[PDB]
């Protein structure tokens, strides 16, 4: 019935066309992040490489400063739009404050941003969803995540994309309140929620760490290739 | 047309007006009580995974350092609304060297949400509720979508605000204490929520004359819900 | 009014766009376009449309516009909407020289179309391009390259890319045929030419009926060589010839 | 006023857009017109016949120059060709303004294009309906062009719009050659405009226009009505 | 066919039609009058009715023929607030061309320019496009006399015998009867012939108080409205 | 003057076939030098130049906008540029800012791109054409460059004594300059082939 | 039905829905009667809780020393009426250096809400206002409406079941013009309590008076200052 | 009917009826007259009292434009007051621009102009009003003028406007009013009003009679009827 229209209310109080921004979320690819004791860590799934192309310009992964990542869902062309204009305001904070921009500060701007391009008509929505990571705020790791709504929020450990229900109810039960230190053993449990794939090809993830302190370092398909090795050392133990 | 954006009904209201007024109902409850020793408030945090960070959520906020704030419905509209009622009690300490009344803050707010349309677009769908010691002693007001500006003495919103209404008219009097208050309050809140009251549920917001600071317990809120 | 407004810009209940996923089908039902890298050039390829005997040809040019000056590009779609695109497109490489005088690295020109072609499925009621496109240059930083550009604003760096429901036939042929590492221009124009002959259901491929395009980085100049009609004739007749070879282990 | 800015165009399921496909019907019930480039020349003609016997002959013209060595000629509906006509002449004196120099008619037809571009897209708006043939002949070689409603355009050798275009087509292949003299241009000019005229073709029914490199220029009835003097 | 909005708004129909300006086209027939324009000579005659129902109503404050420059006069046709809204244009852009070029403006550049206007509102959309039709005549030095007419569509032209109205298809009909054999047209043959061609499409034989009657001529180019006498001078002339 | 700020000479004369330009390479503010390798000649397509002069600011700013229209007018036509079309295109981007003007005047010299037949203009501050057949110049130094070029020019003259004459014509003139001088570049082009040279002049 | 959804659309029977229906949200705010003597002009409103707990929403409130207005209709529309109407009160003291006349003043209202009658874009005022104002010439009652007429009147009374107190003050208008304001507040609200269901009575909490006279600035007087109005009363003959 | 949605779109038959939808909202308002004698006009409104409470001399319907125009208006009253606006203003700058009075036959072009420009946009709705417009001058006499809503403005010698529209304007003609004085006038307005309806089945009435002319000196102000009370006095005398 009623929607059509981004400034009408339903009989029961809704806004359907902003719901149905979420909907157009789950056609994307899950991306998963925690947060540990010194190493943040975010890995995407969903590579598949089509035998003809370059894979460097079908990156999900970017940095908007020297202390802050970016993952994302949704389409790929409203992304770019965000990303370029977080990269000026991230920068432009550093001009007029002459501190680095916290971890809380980016989020404000893409919420606000993404609040006041609901409002008006004519002005199709984004329909994208953002994982926010950085250990930047003066030693402390955070991890946020946004929605199409405009919603800025914070988790601990967070799923979004095609299967985000399944994962979110796996780290709930994997989780530990036993902080994860060894950060090779919070790599390996990124690995372990990973594993939880839409086909789970082993080949198909792209885990990016960040020590807090170094720049991004994107791993390679053979130290992954060691990680995905010990998950099945352990699984030796099910005999 | 079955009244769409800005046309009368043929006996009464805008019905976008009156749609705003049912989209606090899916919002989350919150109770707030006046008592001539201060402004006692409450409200629920509906946290949903444990993986969700519970201090993220936010409903009481500070507007300033004797003003307090709650919130429902519409999370993505009120931080507007929180926004520029920081920025014009600001204003008004910036030319006049004195602290704005609790009841003049929401004149100003209830100009903004009575300008939707196309003159220089949708209205909003969040209630409020501005706790406050001015000079009159502490108050209490609420608003609605409709900008219809009101004082309450003790004034529960949000899911299940019906019912809190009805037993809240029957446990207040004149002649409460703060200390009384609070606990009157939480008696309310888990008899319409459907969680074990704990620590992490519900959160309070206190502000005295003499106690200006410390709109937020925090962890003592621990004690109060043992002695009951 | 009210009553007169096209949508343009509202989802579906599933999620799904209801105007961007009709533009991306009138491509389909047009011409064929394709590309290939080498390891030492990069060549286009284009169908002629309205082959009809009363007309003149005489811009030397009409699906490959020569942009910057290492640069250029084929077309597919409406081809009254395309003219936009490209007048700008010439004018986004060239205030770059004007910025840096240094010429413009064959990304963020893509980019820079691709933030424009996007920007009418959002704010604005207005009709989207109905036109994609490919890309050819050189770089300083990573050489030949090949993009392929969309109505939705998503591009991709393509090794071997080409145009869909008219000639998707032509992508699966490509993972059997082109071999990784060595493509040279010999090896790429045989390649080429073989392909055409299927998705052209014309027999025989008459010369007036196709388009070819090459780059060479030659002694620091980048020549961009429009190749005449006159050497497509022995091209044929080489992938002519190759018939007979066919025939031989029968 | 409000500032409503909405289009009234958009895309078919199919993917075709509609009200484009709809003028151009105006524009093959119009007048026939048939255009020839020729070896020297381009030669351009029309059908201008009235409905009454009131009407003058010397107030409306269909042959239109544009510079002194550019005309331009239509089949579709009258009033829409006054003003795209009126828009190319401001057009062509700006770029006289810029490079002191007569505008070549490759790059005229660049930008009458882009302005009949402009009405398709924008908001409200409704496309033209009227076709038209750009002729002239610059640096040597003549030219002939024919743009659409919809903005694109073309490079004919020979061409006719208007009514019966079909029937024209077939008759200008079966008649053109690869070259031809300016005199012999004209005379199967009328012969393709003889087929669907009326019973009578006098002085004032048909109304031809020229390019010879000595510049543009446009027929006056004394000599149409010599050259239709038994010579077909 | 009805698709889309064809019948509402100026877009394309099916088969390249547009109803919304041949709509207009008989918006002229509900003024229920008739005007005719007949140039045969050094002159050029105007002749049109006046309708008066009431007593009450008075007879200066009627007359159609209007007063463009002093050598331009025209008359209006259709419905009657369309028509003096279409002459406040006329009056206006006439002084435009005296300001920006330093001469008297031409009557076949004027009726271009008010045609150019009515262009605009078949073009744009939103925007009603003036149901009424109006016929110019003026003097021009080494052309002599002319006659144009202006349509809402923004169509022109200039012709030698003009009918307007209700009844165009009948006294156009009489006037190709009349202009075929090209009589000596000597100033009273022609106004002889603006009477007559009215005088039996309505078929009246009328008072000489109903009728006006425009003039220019070669002789005094200035716009002329016949009075009342005068008009009577004429009309028993032609008592044969 | 502000013309007198950084200095400057270019010089262009006409051949019989050939075409030949010239210019100093100091570049300096008022009585201090900087660098001695300042170009003020810019190839403006092929067997086409074009030489600036004035102020050093204008200098570099005028040959990036006319860099600018340049590609865009040799993309909408295959064609090259004609020597009478770049005249008039640099006359309307001088006479834009016409209160808020340039402080350069430039100078065209180069051949016909169909035709052998050479041309040789030099434009005002503000954008006034002037056409001749034997030189034109510009510069601070412009009355000592009159000097030489009316007591040496020939009408028609092959490409080796046309060099010997724009050499000894910019030598001795420059040399009584005091704000110019530090080297003199000289371009000698013709149908078939460009010749650049370098003379040995004096650094002091 | 059709023509039932703009401002613009006129009938077939020539009468435009949407002003018809913007006078049905005036008859959803409660009652309010004002009136006048040679003297003096009370306006007397009625206050309607929200709650039972909450304060009463106000109707009367001050604009001029020498005008106050009363409501009925649309909060919104309200305090939008009002900040126009304080703008237009001080120009004239600082350009002028007068009060406002009262009659000119709302002239300007008339043409202020007639534009949002005509042009599309913007719903009309659902307003009640009651005016009262000193001019030159003495004490006035003024009335408007979301059609953009504004009454000159002696005695007014609009809201819901306003119809029972213009019948009271048709029967004793004749008594206005002499009677002092001992008695003229207690005649207008004994126009209040017919439009009162009748098992209720008009009490000091809900009832607010505002008096402006010819020697005597605008006051409001509300839940205190009623008690030396409410005495010397008779009940309700049940 | 259907397509009468908006101003700007035409019937199959050709009309707007928009326009003929706001002239029959005229219809529904009560009647008022106006005249003119030799040396002045005369207005009159028949003017019904709501129910008790008006306060003899409220929202009056003869407005004053200058010092010597004034209007009669019926209809919507709300929409007239915005329309009398115009007037004033468009009075004014006249003055300030030419340096004298406002002829009254500019002024009705002015007017009707600005009523035509609400009859072609979607956006904006014709007026529901109809108005008289009366002066009195020593270079021009008296005039009286007459604009409908679709903006159609000419001169009379008598009208009227409202529910007898015809059933006035039988019995005006009966009067020879090119020879009387307007202060005959005056007495002989009253029982016009008072022959049709005046609370036969309405309720009450009061009448207005508005007045400009030689006596004045071409000033324009209501009667000094209250004076000596003569319409009444003499219109009363009719019963039988």
């Amino acid at each position: 019935s009623y929607d059509r229209a981004i400034t009408v209310f339903s009989p029961d109080g809704h806004l359907f066309q902003v719901e149905y921004a979420q909907e157009a979320v789950k056609k994307g690819s899950t991306a998963v992040g925690v947060r540990g004791r010194d190493i943040v860590v975010l890995g995407v799934e969903k590579k598949s490489v089509a035998k003809l192309q370059d894979e460097r310009t079908v990156r999900k992964i970017c940095a908007l400063d020297d202390n802050v990542c970016m993952a994302f869902a949704g389409l790929t062309a409203d992304a770019r739009i965000v990303i370029n204009r977080a990269r000026v305001e991230c920068q432009s904070h550093r001009l007029t404050v002459e501190d680095p921009v916290t971890v809380e500060y980016i989020t404000r701007y893409i919420a606000s941003l993404k609040q006041r391009y609901t409002q008006s008509n004519g002005r199709r929505p984004f329909g994208i969803s953002a994982l926010i990571v950085g250990f930047d705020f003066d030693g402390t790791p955070r991890l946020y995540q946004t929605d199409p709504s405009g919603t800025y929020h914070a988790w601990k450990a967070n799923a979004i994309g095609r299967g985000a229900k399944s994962v979110r109810e796996f780290l709930e039960k994997n989780y530990t309140d036993e902080a994860i230190e060894t950060d090779d053993l919070t790599i390996k449990l990124v690995i372990k929620a990973l594993l939880e794939v839409v086909q789970s090809g082993g080949k198909n993830i792209e885990l990016a760490v960040m020590r807090r302190d170094q720049s991004l370092k994107i791993l390679n398909p053979e130290e992954i290739e060691k990680y995905v090795a010990e998950i099945e050392k352990e699984k030796e133990e099910n005999e | 047309y079955d009244r769409g954006v800005n046309t009368f009904s043929p006996e009464g209201r805008l019905f976008q007006v009156e749609y705003a007024i049912e989209a606090i109902k899916l919002g989350s409850t919150a109770i707030g009580i006046q008592t001539s020793e201060g402004v006692c408030l409450a409200v629920e945090k509906r946290i949903t995974s444990p993986l969700m960070e519970p201090s993220s959520i936010e409903k009481i906020v500070e507007i300033d350092a004797h003003i307090g704030c709650a919130m429902s419905g519409l999370i993505a509209d009120a931080k507007t609304l929180i926004d520029k009622a920081r920025v014009e009690t600001q204003n008004h300490w910036f030319t006049y060297n004195e602290t704005m009344t609790v009841e003049s803050v929401t004149q100003a707010v209830s100009n903004l949400a009575l300008q939707f349309g196309e003159e220089d677009s949708r209205p909003f769908g969040v209630a409020l509720l501005f706790g406050g010691v001015d000079e009159k002693g502490p108050q209490l007001f609420h608003m609605d979508p409709s900008g219809t500006f009101v004082q309450c003495d003790a004034r529960a919103i949000g899911s299940a605000s019906e019912g809190a209404q009805s037993s809240l008219q029957e446990v207040y009097h004149k002649s409460m204490t703060l200390k009384e208050a609070i606990k009157s309050s939480l008696i309310i809140l888990k008899q319409v929520m459907e969680e074990k009251l704990n620590a992490t549920n519900i959160e309070l917001a206190t502000v005295q004359p003499g106690q200006n600071f410390h709109m937020f317990t925090k962890e003592e809120l621990e004690e109060v819900i043992k002695d009951i | 009014s009210r009553r007169y407004d096209s949508r343009t810009t509202i989802f579906s209940p599933e999620g799904r766009l209801y105007q961007v996923e009709y533009a991306m089908e009138a491509i389909g039902h047009a011409g064929t376009c394709l590309g290939i890298l080498a390891n030492d050039g990069v060549l286009l390829a284009a169908e002629r449309r309205n082959i009809h005997k009363l007309l003149d040809e005489v811009f030397f040019s009409e699906k490959i516009y020569k942009l910057n000056e290492d640069m250029a590009c084929s077309v597919a779609g409406i081809t009254s909407d395309a003219n936009v695109l490209t007048n700008e497109l010439r004018l986004i490489a060239q205030r770059y020289l004007l910025q840096y005088q240094e010429p413009i690295p064959c990304e963020q020109l893509v980019t820079a179309l691709c933030d424009i072609k996007q920007a009418y499925t959002q704010f604005g009621g207005k009709r989207p391009f109905g036109v994609s496109l490919l890309y050819i240059g050189w770089d300083k930083h990573y050489g030949f390259q090949l993009y392929q550009s969309d109505p939705s604003g998503n591009y991709g760096g393509w090794k071997a890319t080409c145009i869909g429901n008219n000639s998707a036939a032509a992508v699966s042929m490509l993972k059997q045929d082109y071999k990784e590492g060595e493509m040279t221009l010999k090896s790429a124009l045989a390649l080429a030419i073989k392909v055409l002959n299927k998705t052209m259901d014309v027999s025989k491929l008459s010369a007036e009926k196709v388009e070819i395009a090459t780059l060479t980085r030659e002694n620091g100049k980048t020549v961009i060589r429009v190749l005449k009609q006159k050497e497509v004739e022995q091209l044929i007749k080489k992938h002519e010839e190759e018939e007979a070879k066919a025939e031989r282990e029968k | 006023e409000r500032g409503y800015s909405f289009s009234l165009t958009t895309f078919s399921p199919s993917g075709k857009l509609v009200q484009i496909e709809y003028a151009l019907a105006a524009v093959a019930g119009g007048a026939p017109s048939v255009g020839i480039k020729a070896a020297n020349g381009v030669v351009l003609a029309t059908e201008k016949k009235q409905k009454s016997i009131l009407y003058d002959e010397r107030s409306v013209h269909k042959v239109e120059p544009i510079t002194k060595h550019i005309g331009l000629v239509y089949s579709g509906m009258g009033p829409d060709y006054r003003v795209l006509v009126h828009r190319a002449r401001k057009l062509a004196q700006q770029y006289y303004l810029v490079y002191q120099e007569p505008i070549p008619t490759a790059q005229l037809v660049q930008r009458v294009a882009s302005v009949m571009q402009e009405y398709t897209q924008s908001g409200g708006v409704r496309p033209f309906g009227v076709s038209l043939l750009i002729c002239g002949w610059n640096e040597g070689r003549p030219y002939l062009f024919q743009s659409d409603p919809s903005g694109a355009y073309f490079a004919w050798k020979a061409t006719a719009m208007g009514k019966n275009y079909v029937n024209g087509k077939t008759f200008l292949e079966k008649r053109y050659n690869e070259d031809l003299e300016l005199e012999d241009a004209i005379h199967t000019a009328i012969l393709t405009l003889k087929e669907s005229f009326e019973g009578q073709m006098t002085e004032d029914n048909i109304e031809v226009g020229i390019c010879n490199e000595a510049g543009f220029r446009r027929l006056t009835p004394t000599e149409v009505k010599d050259y239709l003097a038994a010579i077909a | 066919s009805s698709a889309g909005f064809d019948r509402h708004i100026t877009i394309f129909s099916p088969e390249g039609r547009l109803y919304q300006v041949e709509y207009a086209f008989k918006a002229i027939n509900q003024g229920g009058l008739t005007s005719v324009a007949v140039r045969g000579k050094d002159c050029a005659v105007i002749v049109t009715q006046k309708k008066v129902p009431d007593k009450l109503l008075d007879s200066s404050t009627v007359t159609h023929l209007f007063k463009i420059t002093e050598n331009i006069g025209c008359v209006m046709t259709g419905m009657t607030a369309d028509s003096r809204s279409q002459v406040q244009r006329a009056r206006y852009e006439a002084a435009n061309w005296k300001y920006k070029y330093g001469y008297e403006i031409p009557v076949d550049m004027l009726c271009k320019r008010i045609a150019d206007i009515s262009q605009v509102y078949t073009q744009n959309a939103e925007m009603r496009p003036l149901g009424c039709c109006m016929i110019l005549i003026g003097i021009d030095e080494e052309q002599g006399p002319q006659v144009y007419k202006c349509d809402p569509a923004g169509y022109y032209c200039g012709f030698k015998a003009t009918a307007a109205g209700v009844k165009q298809t009948e006294s156009t009909s009489f006037l190709e009867k009349k202009v075929k054999k090209k009589f000596d047209w000597t100033f009273e043959q022609t106004v002889e012939t603006a009477i007559t061609c009215l005088s039996t499409v309505l078929s009246i034989d009328f008072k000489p108080s109903e009728i006006e009657v425009g003039v220019v001529t070669v002789e005094n180019p200035k716009f002329r409205i016949l009075t009342e006498a005068e008009i009577d001078a004429h009309l028993v002339a032609l008592a044969e | 003057s502000i013309m007198s700020y950084n200095g400057g000479a270019v010089m262009a004369m006409k051949g019989k076939n050939c075409v030949a330009i010239a210019a100093d390479r100091r570049f300096g503010i008022q009585a201090q030098m900087v660098t001695t390798d300042f170009q003020k000649i810019f190839p403006m397509g092929d067997r086409l130049y074009i030489g600036l002069a004035g102020l050093a600011t204008d200098v570099q700013t005028v040959a990036q906008r006319l860099k600018f229209r340049l590609n865009l007018y040799e993309l909408k036509e295959g064609r090259q540029i004609k020597p009478y079309t770049l005249m008039s295109m640099v006359a309307n981007l001088l006479y834009e800012k016409r209160f808020g003007p340039y402080y350069t005047e430039p100078v065209i010299a180069g051949l016909d791109p169909k035709t052998f037949k050479p041309f040789i203009c030099s434009l005002d501050l503000i954008g006034c054409p002037m056409v001749t057949d034997d030189f034109v110049v510009s510069g601070t130094c412009a009355e000592q460059m009159y000097g030489m070029c009316e007591s040496l020019w020939e009408p028609n003259m092959d490409p080796d004594h046309l060099f010997e004459t724009i050499s000894q014509a910019m030598l001795n003139a420059v040399d009584r300059d005091a704000v110019s001088g530090m080297g003199v570049i000289v371009h000698i082009i013709e149908k078939d082939k460009i010749t650049t040279r370098t003379l040995k002049a004096r650094m002091d | 039905n059709q023509y039932d959804n703009d401002v613009t659309v006129w009938s077939p029977q020539g009468r435009i829905h949407q002003i018809e229906y913007a006078m049905e949200a005036v008859k959803q705010g409660s009652a309010t009667v004002g009136l006048k003597s040679k003297t003096h002009a009370v306006l007397v409103a009625l206050k309607r809780a929200q709650s039972e707990l909450a304060a009463h929403q106000k109707k009367i409130l001050h604009v001029d020393n020498h005008i106050g207005i009363s409501i009925a209709g649309l909060t919104a529309d309200a305090r939008l009426l009002c900040n126009f109407m304080r703008q237009e009160c001080l120009d004239s003291r600082f350009v002028f250096d007068r009060p406002l006349p009262v009659s000119r003043l709302v002239s300007l209202i008339g043409s202020k809400t007639q534009i949002p009658t005509q042009r599309y874009g913007r719903r009309p005022y659902g307003v009640g206002l009651l005016i009262a104002g000193y001019d030159d010439m003495g004490p006035h009652i003024f009335q408007t409406c979301p059609s953009a007429n504004y009454f000159d009147c002696r005695a007014m009374s609009i809201g819901a079941r306003s119809q029972s107190a213009r019948t009271y003050l048709e029967r004793h208008m004749s008594e206005f013009m002499e009677c002092n304001l001992n008695e003229l507040v207690k005649h207008g609200l004994r126009a209040l309590r017919e439009t009162l269901p009748a098992e209720q009575d008009l009490t000091t909490k809900n009832v607010s008076i505002g008096i402006v006279g010819k020697d005597l600035e605008f006051t409001i007087y509300d839940d205190d200052d009623v008690s030396p109005f409410l005495e010397g009363l008779e009940e309700r003959p049940q | 009917t259907g397509y009468d949605l908006s101003a700007s779109t035409f019937s199959p038959d050709g009309r707007v009826f928009q326009v003929e939808y706001a002239m029959k909202a005229v219809e529904n308002s009560s009647t008022a007259i106006g005249i003119r004698c030799k040396d002045g006009v005369v207005f009159g409104v028949e003017k019904l009292v709501l129910s008790k409470l008006y306060e003899e001399g409220s929202n009056k319907r003869l407005f004053n434009v200058d010092r010597h125009v004034g209007m009669a208006v019926a209809g919507l009253l709300a929409d007239a007051r915005s329309l009398a606006d115009i007037a004033r203003e468009e009075a004014s700058n006249f003055r300030s621009n030419f340096g004298y009075n406002i002829p009254l036959k500019h002024l009705a072009d002015r007017v009707a102009m600005y009523v035509h420009a609400y009859t072609l946009y979607s956006a904006v709705r014709p007026f529901g009003c109809s108005f008289m417009l009366g002066s009195y001058s020593v270079n021009d006499g008296a005039q009286l003028y007459m604009i409908d809503p679709s903006g159609v403005s000419y001169g009379y010698w008598g009208c009227a406007i409202g529910k007898a529209r015809q059933a006035a304007k039988t019995e005006i003609e009966k009067l020879q009013m090119k020879e009387m004085t307007c202060r005959d006038i005056v007495k002989e307005v009253a029982k016009i009003i008072y022959i049709v309806h005046d609370e036969v089945k309405d309720k009450a009435f009061e009448l207005e009679l508005s007045w400009v002319g030689e006596l004045t000196n071409g000033r324009h102000e209501i009667v000094p009827k209250d004076i000596r009370e003569e319409a009444e006095k003499y219109a009363k005398e009719s019963l039988k």
